[PDB]
RNA sequence: GCCCGGAUAGCUCAGUCGGUAGAGCAGGGGAUUGAAAAUCCCCGUGUCCUUGGUUCGAUUCCGAGUCCGGGCACCA
RNA sequence: GACACGGUCCAGACUCCUACGGGAGGCAGCAGUGGGGAAUAUUGCACAAUGGGCGCAAGCCUGAUGCAGCCAUGCCGCGUGUAUGAAGAAGGCCUUCGGGUUGUAAAGUACUUUCAGCGGGGAGGAAGGGAGUAAAGUUAAUACCUUUGCUCAUUGACGUUACCCGCAGAAGAAGCACCGGCUAACUCCGUGCCAGCAGCCGCGGUAAUACGGAGGGUGCAAGCGUUAAUCGGAAUUACUGGG
RNA sequence: AAUUGAAGAGUUUGAUCAUGGCUCAGAUUGAACGCUGGCGGCAGGCCUAACACAUGCAAGUCGAACGGUAACAGGAAGAAGCUUGCUUCUUUGCUGACGAGUGGCGGACGGGUGAGUAAUGUCUGGGAAACUGCCUGAUGGAGGGGGAUAACUACUGGAAAC
């Protein structure tokens, strides 16, 4: 269900940074960006109606490496919950396990981070837990299996995510690296980049 | 795959040799353990009008899968090279240590240079009786006189010692050397249709003798053919009516399939091990043409020229590119040709095959190598 | 003759039971004239395993009815005194 | 498994009791026109399904194989 | 209680046995076969569980049922690895022959291992029932019988289960439609109103963003397109809501 | 806390606005085909011929109803080999149980199909002139006799059925 490709031609399709290559480097610029989405790249846009809608639609799906039929079911199931549905969408998508083990810093790359918790090696409330679609439940903690704790990857982890966020609807520990949750996710309290406007309307048609 | 023969004597043990790489071939590689009954004891089958008597042995080895010829008469081995009914490569031969080289062997030899046979793997049997280290040396030069006067190199032929009694029986000190018998095969199941049926409220039901494996109902079957192959399932076998669940090979029996319908199968499949074995178009042969009097034609033909092959079950036509130097095969040839066939089947370096054009005889050949 | 006994729901190889009140007369999943609590053999180590409603079923009895076997056993597993 | 009829240049068929294969509808190559039509100038492009025999010579004589169509079987 | 699926008598038709007089049968019950058709699966296992029939009970029957096998038919979960990696290569392609692009893609390197394959641990679905025994009812009785605790031996088709641990090695796992506008995403070559494309408007007449291929990119994903079918769009049957 | 809900474009024409059909953009399917295809979970899998059918199987049980016991396993009397109780072993319904028969109960349940049917049906809401095995509440009773038949024997028709 996943990209396995050259997963940066993503990045210089819409020309903003998706993080998807964070790694060691601090900016990648070994990608030749802004300026080659493809062999005919070079030829100015268009920008149609369908495809504005379409144009981050698609972006929101390659930043959380989401399937379209998994999308709609979670549109759908957005659609309804109380209060504004666009708000409704970003609450439940930044509820997908690997995406708060990303937010912990666990995962250097959200690739990695699912590479992770399909491996058996992430437990939430003492349970290996498999599923990376997994619905975190408010105020819950989230830790590494004993046996494959701090295994050389997730080591070289923990110093990326100094220089990261580290949002205000959760807690990481990092001292026997325990990725605890508080309230749910507020609108304004993400990277505040993306426009979830355009994307109910593509859904509406 | 390459198929062989036990040419030599009568109470040689060519009977018992041919039981000795079978059995012990099928224990530790696969395949399935033959009855002394069903290799003495051939069954008879009209090729091209003159009734032979022939019996076709298969083992598995690693790389591929060998065939095996075995004639229980004197006059079936004078049919079997000059004429080529039974198919065969890389011919075993079978000296006796307590008799020797005797004049019944020594034809073999040059039966089979005269025709085409290339190779010729030599095995000395039934060497448990006498225990003379200048005895083992004298039979074995007398076999080395036989060979090179018959355009055969004596100098790289192997020579394996070894009683075929034993082998049969089960003492692992003598079925290291059956083991290189084979081995030197190298370098130098499965089930033919014979008839189909099919009974109100059961399915298809396929009747046909098997050469080798042994058959379970209930386990995945695979079918081979000239036509689009399949994929089946064991759901039965019966013999005069009459249930047997352990088919063994060398029994005529008929088997139930599972969803097939009639239309599906026909004269010239064979039910072959799953995975085990992949179709082949194109192969080379090397034939005889008889005479008019006595069968086949009086005039030649050409390139082009091509004829209907019978091969244990089938029927199937294949066009002749005749080689270099070869233009009109005139009867009485032992010359080549590669052989390309109009559907893909299995067809492995000595699978025996009867060549007939205008409704009757016309040759038969030696298929040497796949293209 | 209306009976008391159990409804095989759920899925398979995850079973449920919803004790019924129907007639000896029908199918499982039958038809029925009114259903009395639940029963939930493979649920789990909960605060919630087995819903009985007692009375309606003493209401029952007195008209004519027979209990099941497995349905008494759950009688005695509510433990009338405690 | 067995027995007949079609297998004839693109297509439908004629020609046979041995003698170097026809016809019709075609279709098409060129001048003209932005391009065709009309008009004018000129035409077979065939393994007679495959293969062989009785050979000065076989489409046709005797045979088979395979494809298609049309009839009967047999019942582990 | 039927005017009766696995009952009766009668007539007819389709089959069958036949000692030719006379008899037998009904898969629209589980499977299964012929045929029909564009198209739809095993002559499986157990009564462990629920329920049904008989019996005081024990048990017995149970193609109801519970499971298994089979099919991508649909939904849903998941996998085909991740990080690093510029001489920004070879090869492919385009080209203002400068170079760009495929492209961090790959190779190389460092780690990890779900599900598979191999070998061992191992729930729950089980409630009862059989025998024994204590007490209390019942009785003339410490008997018999019943009920309530308890003990013992246990009862599982699925089942080489669910789930868990461990071993080995990136090791076994990606295609399908499209690319003129509608409608997201392009050029070149070959063929020249020929071959063909197609949902509609329409393209191809020797310079085709629409034909065929190649490269690139685009949409979706173990599914992708096509066809058949309904509704919606259709306020083109309008009561809501038209003339 | 419990219906937070509605998109259009192309196409008549030289060009425009209209009226007006046609088409597509979506969702779905008891699906089929083409192609490809790793595992698992849960559902569904003869829509056409209500076409015809091989074979096995799909509803039997009760000895706590009775006469019997044809078999199986004990007991008991006995009988013979002979290791004097180690065995062989012929009678016997005396028991456990049990073919066939009589009787009770079920067979009208469960399962499948949608041919027929436009109102004798179904759905909705009521109704009165009914019956109701099995289970349950309440009040009493449960006294006394006879005549046959199947199983089973003898004979016997019929290929079988019977
Ligand atoms: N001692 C001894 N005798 C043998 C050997 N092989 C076969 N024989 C004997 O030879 C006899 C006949 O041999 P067989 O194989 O029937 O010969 P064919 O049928 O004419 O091939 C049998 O009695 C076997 O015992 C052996 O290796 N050693
Ligand atoms: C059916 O009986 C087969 N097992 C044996 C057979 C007999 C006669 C002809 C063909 C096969």
């Amino acid at each position: 269900a996943r990209y396995l490709g050259p997963k940066l031609k993503l990045s210089r399709r819409e020309g903003t940074d998706l993080f998807l290559k964070s790694g060691v480097r601090a900016i990648d610029t070994k990608c030749k960006i802004e300026q080659a989405p493809g062999q005919h790249g070079a030829r100015k846009p268009r920008l149609s109606d369908y495809g504005v809608q379409l144009r981050e639609k698609q972006k929101v799906r390659r930043i959380y490496g989401v399937l379209e039929r998994q999308f709609r079911n979670y549109y759908k199931e957005a659609a309804r919950l109380k209060g504004n549905t666009g708000e409704n969408l970003l609450a439940l998508l930044e509820g997908r396990l690997d995406n708060v083990v990303y937010r912990m810093g666990f995962g250097a790359t959200r690739a990695e981070a699912r590479q992770l918790v399909s491996h058996k090696a992430i437990m939430v409330n003492g349970r290996v837990v498999n599923i990376a679609s997994y619905q975190v439940s408010p105020n819950d903690v989230v830790s590494i299996r004993e046996k494959a704790k701090k295994q050389s990857r997730v080591k070289a982890a923990l110093e990326l995510a100094e220089q990261r966020e580290k949002p205000t609807w959760l807690e990481v520990d990092a001292g026997k690296m325990e990725g605890t949750f508080k309230r749910k996710p507020e609108r304004s309290d993400l990277s505040a980049d993306i426009n979830e406007h355009l994307i109910v309307e593509l859904y509406s048609k | 795959h390459v198929n062989v023969g036990t040419i030599g004597h009568v109470d040689h043990g060519k009977t018992t040799l041919t039981a000795a790489i079978t059995t012990v071939l099928a224990k530790t590689y696969g395949g399935a353990a033959r009855a002394f009954d069903q290799i003495d004891n051939a069954p008879e089958e009209k090729a091209r009008g003159i009734t032979i008597n022939t019996s076709h042995v298969e083992y598995d080895t690693p790389t591929r899968h060998y065939a095996h010829v075995d004639c229980p008469g004197h006059a079936d081995y004078v049919k079997n090279m000059i004429t080529g009914a039974a198919q065969m490569d890389g011919a075993i031969l079978v000296v006796a240590a307590t008799d020797g080289p005797m004049p019944q062997t020594r034809e073999h030899i040059l039966l089979g240079r005269q025709v085409g046979v290339p190779y010729i793997i030599v095995f000395l049997n039934k060497c448990d009786m006498v225990d003379d280290e200048e005895l083992l040396e004298l039979v074995e030069m007398e076999v080395r006189e036989l060979l090179s006067q018959y355009d055969f190199p004596g100098d790289d032929t192997p020579i394996v010692r070894g009683s075929a009694l034993k082998a049969l029986e089960g003492d692992a000190e003598w079925e290291a050397k059956i083991l290189e018998l084979a081995g030197f095969l190298d370098s130098y199941f499965l089930l033919p249709i014979e008839d189909v049926f099919s009974i109100s409220g059961r399915g298809t039901v396929v009747t046909g003798r098997v050469e080798r494996g042994i058959i379970k109902v209930g386990e995945e079957v695979e079918i081979v053919g000239i036509k689009e192959t399949q994929k089946s399932t064991c759901t039965g076998v019966e013999m005069f009516r009459k249930l047997l669940d352990e088919g063994r090979a060398g029994e005529n029996v008929g088997v139930l399939l599972r969803g097939i319908k009639r239309e599906e199968i026909e004269r010239g499949q064979v039910l072959a091990k799953p995975g085990t074995i992949k179709p082949h178009t194109k192969f080379e042969s090397e034939v005889y043409i008889l005479s008019k009097d006595e069968g086949g034609r009086h005039t030649p033909f050409f390139k082009g020229y091509r004829p209907q092959f019978y091969f244990r079950t089938t029927d199937v036509t294949g066009t002749i590119e005749l080689p270099e130097g070869v233009e009109m095969v005139m009867p009485g040839d032992n010359i080549k040709m590669v052989v390309t066939l109009i559907h893909p089947i299995a067809m492995d370096d000595g699978l025996r095959f009867a060549i007939r054009e205008g409704g009757r005889t016309v040759g038969a050949g030696v298929v040497a190598k796949v293209l | 003759m209306v009976t008391i006994r159990l409804a095989r729901h759920g899925a398979k190889k995850r079973p449920f039971y919803q004790v019924v009140v129907a007639d000896s007369r029908n199918a499982r999943n039958g038809r029925f004239i009114e259903r009395v609590g639940f029963f939930n053999p493979i649920a789990s180590e909960k605060e919630e395993g087995t819903r009985l409603d007692l009375d309606r079923i003493a209401h029952w009895v007195g008209q004519g009815a027979t209990i099941s076997d497995r349905v008494a056993a759950l009688i005695k597993e509510v433990n009338k005194a405690a």
